DNA sequence: TGCCTGGAGACTAGGGAGTAATCCCCTTGGCGGTTAAAACGCGGGGGACAGCGCGTACGTGCGTTTAAGCGGTGCTAGAGCTGTCTACGACCAATTGAGCGGCCTCGGCACCGGGATTCTCG
DNA sequence: CGAGAATCCCGGTGCCGAGGCCGCTCAATTGGTCGTAGACAGCTCTAGCACCGCTTAAACGCACGTACGCGCTGTCCCCCGCGTTTTAACCGCCAAGGGGATTACTCCCTAGTCTCCAGGCA
């Protein structure tokens, strides 16, 4: 089990007419696990140092902060934001 | 109707809730934590994957091919400073030559 | 000795993909020791987790989790 | 009468030739049974009567030839900054002295 | 005093007047070619770097791929997919660009060609062109030409198992002589994946001045030949005793 | 009475590789390090951050200077150069 | 412009500690300017610390994190 | 009533390892000899580092042991410089090193 | 408010290498964040270790793995051996 | 396409976090005095840089040799997946002693000054 | 080789931080019950190892020539040791008050359980 399908899918969207390589699908795979694993073990460190127990959005928040650069860091934060509000409303 | 349709993404929101549960990170887990790291998610592979259907049609090709992926994240600013200890396998690297070597 | 198996046209072969345009006579007997002790240390680590998880074949993620070890992060044999 | 050859190339322009083919492509630049030789005989120093799959020999290789190829683009930089062309061996002790190996 | 012209006319073998006793030569030919090289595989396209302009010549107007380029340096023209099209001027081997030659008689050594106008350094003049043996072929029409009795032997190797016939087709660069001060020469330049021959120049040389290139001296039989130009150091003979090839 | 030129460069190479004190002064440090943090306008820091920093930054600046002087030395000369500290960020990876 | 306070006997007393025989005049713009960059990365990692713990006080143990984080690991502040 | 600290023969605590081990998030359950082991370990590596701080302090002629007596002990030693090739000491200085150029 | 330290146990290991040699409050500083240190490296590469083989347990095998992977040469030898005689001696 | 295993829909309880109050510790601002350190010239010796000459080591090229790939076949150690069950860890009740905080006390070490030794250079 | 600036040694004074001692909480200890995680056994079947014949592309070795690394010499710029003057760092003291930190109360948010049913993987 994998995110294949779901890279398919981020794909059809941004280029119509193209493929991908199953080496190109597990580079893909790859960096989608080591991009999880660095902001969910990012947000576990800074749920501990203020002594809470649960991790939120704002945890989530403050561990695309650190670990993104500038520019990259206010679309994520925007993008992400746009989407917790969508959830709700 | 599943939460990806509501949050309107296209990455999964419950397997993000069951790999936040399951991997020893904390207690408690709240509620939008698995679709704001889905939407984060999204929106990087979507710039993996624009900057190298750019590089792939760059070369008269219509299949992403990892030296393709290899020039995508290498010829970007911000992306080389976030992958930077990363090996790519079959990626090689990328071509310049040193001015004091040139005749 | 099958240190010599790594010729001299592939230490060559490799210094012109690195960017060198001209080389002396000593760079194939260096690197030489410089891989043996980088592969002496990835396969000490490789071994190591291949004997901690219980089996007698050593899989592809031993070695990945090795070159994470080391700090080298290695896409595609995941 | 006799054959004679046309010319023959400067010293420096077959290099720079191998230098854009070998920059151009992504393929292994290593031989794989004395790889796999090599890699078998210094394993057989730490477990006698070991086994390998091929993913993990073909990991193997690709970490050490990105491992190779980092450290002379580093050496290609002391031996430019010792104003030479020649890449001699204190410029790969000088990058693995700066580099914190 | 060329004349090109197709009909066979009535001059026996010398070749200064009337060019239609032989046959002319295009880009040359081949016998036994098979599909086993770098052509289209590695060699598919070396694509120069280069950013141009391309809207702004005659007037502040830097000529297309000039001395800077990639390709030039390292002795390759380029392909059909450059950047700067159909102002690249690397592609000389392709538009026949060529230079002014003539062919009279200046010493009875032989023929030969004098400069028709000022001709600047590394100016390209002719293409030798000719007609491609094989492995097994040479060393039979070797033993088979030398006894028909000929003075000139228009031999060239290409490689170590190939050498260019110029004595059945040839063009205008057959007839160009040897001397010890060379002001011609040659070079190997590799297009569309084939290795060719040209020929570029040196110096300035004046407008009726000699236009002659340095040999790679070589004897084959018992017998040897000499020189007669006599510039400076003229040995005329061979280097001495030697057999390579 | 006058020194040869590199007596007293050894000295002082000799008192300060012997030394453990701070080099750089406190209120220069405390005034560049509360100009270059206004991030957020009016912050507040304890003096336990700033000594934090300063030990930081000294020793980043040690042991940058340790391979600038091995650059110098690589390159035949014993005066160093920006270019030296330029090829030891190079090098450093930064 | 603080960055003055960082006066050239203090660049060169940190060189003499380095090792340093023979000091050229350009070392000190450049050392500023590398200096300035460390410490706006760790100050802007200390306030982001800060922002997230909801103080308006940068404590200590936020730059001992910010360290952490970059790997260089400080002893004596806690 | 015996601790577990004197059943094993350690003098590094046990219950307080058990105590950080349990509530640091790292497994649900926690084995009856890891703090034992892990108490061990780190009781040796107390005592290698501390035999070679009291050698610099007997050294130095000193009766206590400083910052530049450990920095001494660290990096005189070269496995510990392996294992804390990234540790910065506060007040530790730098080791005399003189290059053979450098001087006549 | 009470707060954890190891000063009374370092103290109590330096009394016995060293019988007559003081310690000040910084060096016992620069040794708490030493221990605090080397105890979270070892606690999370033995946590690492037990999620690859799908394991729930942290027990000794997985601590003498952590240890045997980060610590250099014969001081991982030495801390083995000292772990296998005091877990030896607590089952008797 | 089969299907089945993981994801969604309600409902409830309990404790985790959000708000308000108040103490008092520690951060910021200010004024003066001393003097150590930074700033500014100045003469000069040393080193960085440029030019030139020479010998050799490393490049390109050709012919011979060698073993890397490329298929085909066969045998088997060992990875992988279910079943039993038993021993080991989570959880709670009661208890007591080890360790954190506060308080005196004295001695290792830091500053100062005199006398003698050790490297530096013209 | 002998003036001359650093530098080591010896003693005296005194002071503030390391260390012993005590009172007292709260967390380690011991006992007992229950559930379930992994240890062991056993069956299947699959890639890993070993051998064999053929081809041909890459490695090796020798010849030769020339561009470059290294050594020497000359010049002139520029950094260093030293002396004098100016400046603000450091210590000491004082005072206002802002926010860290703790406690008490209360709402509401997510883990757990049961039922249902479709999304995606071979
Ligand atoms: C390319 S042709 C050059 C001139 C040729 N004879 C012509 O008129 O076209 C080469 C042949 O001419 C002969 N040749 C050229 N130069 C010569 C010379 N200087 N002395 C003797 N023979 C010469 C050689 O023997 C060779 O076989
Ligand atoms: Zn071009
Ligand atoms: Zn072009
Ligand atoms: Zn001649």
């Amino acid at each position: 089990e994998s995110y294949s399908i779901y890279v398919y899918k981020v794909l059809k969207q941004v280029h119509p007419d193209t493929g991908i390589s199953s080496k190109a699908m597990g580079i893909m795979n790859s960096f989608v696990n080591d991009i999880f694993e660095r902001i969910a073990g990012e947000a576990s460190r800074l749920a501990h140092y203020n002594k809470r127990s649960t991790i939120t959005s704002r945890e989530i928040q403050t561990a695309v902060r650190l670990l993104l650069p500038g520019e990259l860091a206010k679309h994520a934060v925007s993008e992400g934001t746009k989407a917790v509000t969508k959830y709700t409303s | 109707k599943t939460r990806s349709s509501r949050a309107g993404l296209q990455f999964p929101v419950g397997r993000v809730h069951r790999l936040l549960r399951k991997g020893n990170y904390s207690e408690r887990v709240g509620a939008g934590a698995p679709v704001y790291l889905a939407a984060v998610l999204e929106y990087l592979t979507a710039e993996i994957l624009e900057l190298a259907g750019n590089a792939a049609r760059d070369n008269k090709k219509t299949r992403i091919i990892p030296r393709h992926l290899q020039l995508a994240i290498r010829n970007d600013e911000e992306l080389n400073k976030l992958l930077g200890k990363v090996t790519i396998a079959q990626g090689g690297v990328l071509p310049n030559i040193q001015a004091v070597l040139l005749p | 000795d099958n240190i010599q198996g790594i010729t001299k046209p592939a230490i060559r072969r490799l210094a012109r993909r690195g960017g060198v345009k001209r080389i002396s006579g000593l760079i194939y007997e260096e690197t030489r020791g410089v891989l043996k002790v980088f592969l002496e240390n990835v396969i000490r680590d490789a071994v190591t987790y291949t004997e901690h998880a219980k089996r007698k074949t050593v899989t592809a993620m031993d070695v990945v989790y090795a070159l994470k070890r080391q700090g080298r992060t290695l896409y595609g044999f995941g | 009468g006799g054959v004679m050859k046309p010319h023959r190339y400067r010293p420096g322009t077959v290099a720079l030739r191998e230098i854009r083919r070998y920059q151009k492509s992504t393929e292994l630049l290593i031989r794989k049974l004395p790889f796999q030789r090599l890699v078998r005989e210094i394993a057989q120093d730490f477990k006698t009567d070991l086994r390998f799959q091929s993913a993990a020999i073909g990991a193997l290789q690709e970490a050490s030839e990105a491992y190779l190829v980092g450290l002379f683009e580093d050496t290609n930089l002391c031996a430019i900054h010792a104003k030479r062309v020649t890449i001699m061996p204190k410029d790969i002790q000088l990058a693995r002295r700066i580099r914190g190996e | 005093d060329d004349f090109r012209d197709p009909q066979r006319w009535k001059e026996c073998a010398k070749q200064g007047k009337m060019p239609c006793y032989f046959d002319l030569i295009e880009e040359n030919v081949y016998l036994t070619e098979r599909k086993k090289n770098k052509s289209h595989r590695d060699i598919k396209r070396m694509q120069c770097e280069c950013t141009p302009l391309s809207k702004d010549e005659r007037a502040q107007g830097e000529i297309a791929c000039g001395e800077d380029c990639l390709n030039r340096l390292l002795m390759i023209e380029c392909s059909s997919r450059c950047p700067n099209g159909d102002y690249c001027s690397n592609r000389r081997f392709q538009r026949k660009q060529h230079a002014d030659v003539e062919v009279i008689l200046t010493e009875k050594k032989g023929w030969g060609l004098r400069a028709a106008k000022d001709l600047p350094s590394n100016t390209f003049v002719l293409e030798y062109c000719g007609e491609v043996l094989d492995h097994k072929e040479f060393k039979a029409r070797v033993k088979e030409y030398a006894r028909n009795k000929n003075i000139h032997y228009y031999f060239m190797a290409l490689k170590n198992d190939e050498i260019i016939d110029a004595t059945q087709k040839g063009n205008c660069s057959r007839f160009m002589n040897h001397s010890c001060e060379p002001n011609c020469e040659t070079q190997k330049w590799t297009v569309n994946g084939q290795l060719r021959v040209g020929f570029f120049t040196t110096k300035l040389v004046p407008s009726g001045s000699e236009l002659t290139f340095d040999y790679q001296f070589q004897r084959y039989g018992k017998e040897a030949q000499k020189c007669f130009c006599g510039s400076a150091n003229c040995r005329g003979y061979l280097g001495g005793e030697n057999r390579v090839s």
